[PDB]
């Protein structure tokens, strides 16, 4: 059958690159 | 502040209607599964004991005789009617293999179509297990993007000012998740529900179809004598 | 046979340092 | 500046193009939902109407009688016409499971070329549903990379700084996102309306077939 | 602190929920695995066992006089009764060739049934070895969450305040990656005995199908002469 | 002292450089398949449009070798239709017509699973570099992360500043590494329905043979009456 | 064939939440 | 001094148990890659060269002389042969159907069951390409772990004491993904030789079955 069901949160990878780019800047002050 | 619902007031009108339309892909995820699971519950129990029914039957006039009284919407009698049914349109014919053909080619069909039927919801489960990570995702980026956006003009530095929009944005993927989650394992579960039912409703298409085959062969064998 | 045996010889080689 | 043009225009040239290519993605997935949408939509409505027009039929003649009055686009009229096209072509001929096997043979070849090109477009939507998140992460690395690489100019730094090139990293995802959503929704979509239409078209041509498997057994029952 | 149990014990509710949630997801794949593998081992090496003593056999009747000692839950034996009786059912019949096809369908659905019922438990440990990571990255995604509120409430970025929510990310990843490796393993060495173990009942099947056709084949031969 | 994409390579540790190598050889061997691949493609389909659309109006097997005579020894649907010819040839001294109707469906059908078999040739690295080049450009993002903090433990210094370029060609690793799956994973997919469709169509070919030569071997039998 | 031809997401996810808390220790620890 | 070797000197007991665990999932893949690849060289050559021998025949008689000096592992020897044992087992009867049909239902049963024993190494490599990663993972992730607590006690506020730490956990996903890509590699090579080789061997025993079935044609033909 051709539908498409499963997961895919690739797009998450790019909220953690974000969120350690802003520790790496801002979390040693 | 600094709670779930109280970080849900206190959010982005895009972020909140990700939120909502999450929350709507749950409740609906739920839906389904509930009227879905009690409707196959009660087809297997049903068909189930018009197969322990069926499996004493020895000629095709008797099946008929023991199905006289299961209820009309149910899949054995229509199977009976459908193999019943070739049986009269075509009576004028001696050509025994055609009618066992033509009926298997039938019942075939109808065995599909019932299984397809069955399967009519799942559409939604497989959009919402797909789609709501995207979505959920979707919420993060623009709550992280429309608080950015506020501290590269308000020139900020206290990692503090922009952790409540953060805090906000990361909830929006994990509500992404959890109407993820369940829809992928209940499309998974009803992909193997059908399955089964799909390959037991097609084993009394078989016994039907093997009574017809039977009394064929042994009818004009009594003709030849 | 001698495969397990090259294989062990290959991965001798490549661990050493 | 502020601005999601503003901020497009300042962004490096290899996340701009990536930008531009998610945004014509966008735009084909939706020119392809409209197209496919239109034709489709008419010919579900049609296929059914015929449908139900030849469900009460009981001989292929009486068939084609109902059919007479069909559009020469009518694929249920395609079906009936070619299974009375292997009659015609062997007329001259008596071997009756012959003609069936030749007739079943067309009919499912007709079927499976008609249900193949009525999933023209939906490589593209699978594509792009699939694969649009992954043109979003390496817009995104490269940006975020971009970002470092700005950190290594300088021992100064504040997140202040950062804040619009972090901005064009996430806006090159979030452009990923809004390219790929609606193309695994109408890729679905489409793949369930296609699944009935199979069906329709396969229970139309075993129509076809039992009509014919009948009245031919009946003819040739009638020399006894 | 403590190694681990302190570090539980401290972690937000949500958390616990996941960790509690995923070890029963690990002990029933550990459950499910003993408990059909024992099953699963006894119904190869006896399958092994009558295939190895049917393997001479050169007539059906032969064939049951060689079985008839087998156990009486044997799978061999089941087919044997099973091609049998299509036979006694159809002794009024001079056409053979419909006793073949008869014979042939009803065995294909036996050793399908056989094979649906050997594949039981699957469903867990597909399911679970599919989505106990994302199950996993929502417990971390809600550490996340709890490292920026912590940040938030005191204003601050000092290690002791994201010290609880990388601990409840760390835990959260941990278990759901222990829940999904043994998962994983199991589906797959399971597939690979599924798929042997249902060929080798095809094949039996096959040898019940080749013996009894030949057989009817030189039986019409010897009434023809 | 200062970087850039290339300086970047350039300082860069030899296993990352080794990594970096390793994915643009991936990207011009996927790149030189597909326009190969991609140029026999569209004249093998070309081709078997003509000869199809051609072929379209025969109406016996012996008009069918007419038509195609002229097409070329590198044609499709004179192989094809050789195929059918030889099995007459080879056939000569029986009277039995259906053993040759499902010989011919037989060699054809086999015929045509082999050109669909051979015009996946190259298709093995388009799915291998797809799979491994995420993974492989992962390594390589690790390794430079570990030489970084592996540059802290050697030197002492606390300064995140002397971190920015050794992440920096870290995320460059993976960014590359994408840059080689995207490709192949679009470009397998895209061929996979390109095969699919023009097997298909051959088989459309293949069809029309066997039709030809099972009607007009139905009508040979009939001149006997 | 059955033969691996698909970007799969999952130790790509972890691998970058593992990296992602490697920054959350050395980052506020500096 | 924390060169690899000192990390896996100067790690937790826990993870190196998983770096032993990688390296000697890479000795089993990388044994079963030197396994097969002289199996398949090997048999796959044989084969060709029989099905080269074989393509000249033009009678199942023929066939068996052409192969009688085959060796006895010869795969195309042990289809002619489960041919002839279908004739001989059948030789006090007629039905000419019935025979094509036994022997076609033997000779599937025997591919099939030459493709499945043929591919005994898979559930290694597919296993092994899939976990290695997440192993490799939760090594470094209880790596890191032990890290974290190690700061939760003892707090040191300096970053260069944890670093070791992180290097010494970040390898064991390091040793992951060395582990997993020679086998995703070396799986899909042998998918891909199985399915050439198991394809081959079914043009050799349709051959078989072609020349079997215009041979008993012929011999009632000729018998008229």
């Amino acid at each position: 059958n051709g539908e498409m069901h499963d997961i895919n949160v690739t797009p998450f990878i790019d909220v953690m690159l974000v969120l350690l780019i802003i520790f790496m800047v801002a979390a040693p002050l | 502040d600094l709670s779930v619902w109280g970080m849900y007031q206190h959010a982005d009108i895009v972020v909140k209607c990700v939120m909502i339309g999450l929350i709507l892909a749950s409740v609906v995820t739920w839906a389904i599964f509930f009227s879905k699971s009690v409707e196959f519950f009660n087809q297997k129990r049903r068909l189930k004991r018009e197969q322990q029914l069926l499996a004493e039957a020895r000629s095709l006039n008797q099946a008929n005789d023991i199905a006289a009284d299961f209820g009309s919407k149910s899949l054995s009698l229509h199977l009976l009617n459908e193999a019943q049914n070739e049986l009269e349109l075509s009576e004028g014919s001696d050509d025994n293999e055609g009618i066992k053909e033509r009926t298997s080619f039938r019942l075939e069909r109808r065995v599909a179509a019932v299984g397809r039927q069955m399967g009519r919801g799942n559409g939604y489960l497989a959009t919402i297990g797909a789609i709501s990570p995207f979505v959920g995702l979707f919420g993060t980026v623009w709550g992280i993007m429309n608080s950015f956006i506020g501290i590269a003009q308000t020139q900020t530095t206290n990692l503090a000012v922009v952790a409540p929009g953060i805090a906000e944005a990361l909830l929006a993927t994990a509500i992404g998740l959890v109407a993820a989650i369940p829809a992928v394992v209940i499309y998974n579960v009803f992909a193997r529900q059908i399955g089964g039912f799909k390959a037991m409703l097609g084993d009394v298409a078989a016994q039907v179809l093997l009574l017809q085959s039977r009394d064929l062969d042994l009818e004009a064998s009594a003709a030849a004598h | 046979p001698w495969p397990t045996l090259l294989s062990v010889c290959i991965h001798g080689a490549v661990v050493a340092g």
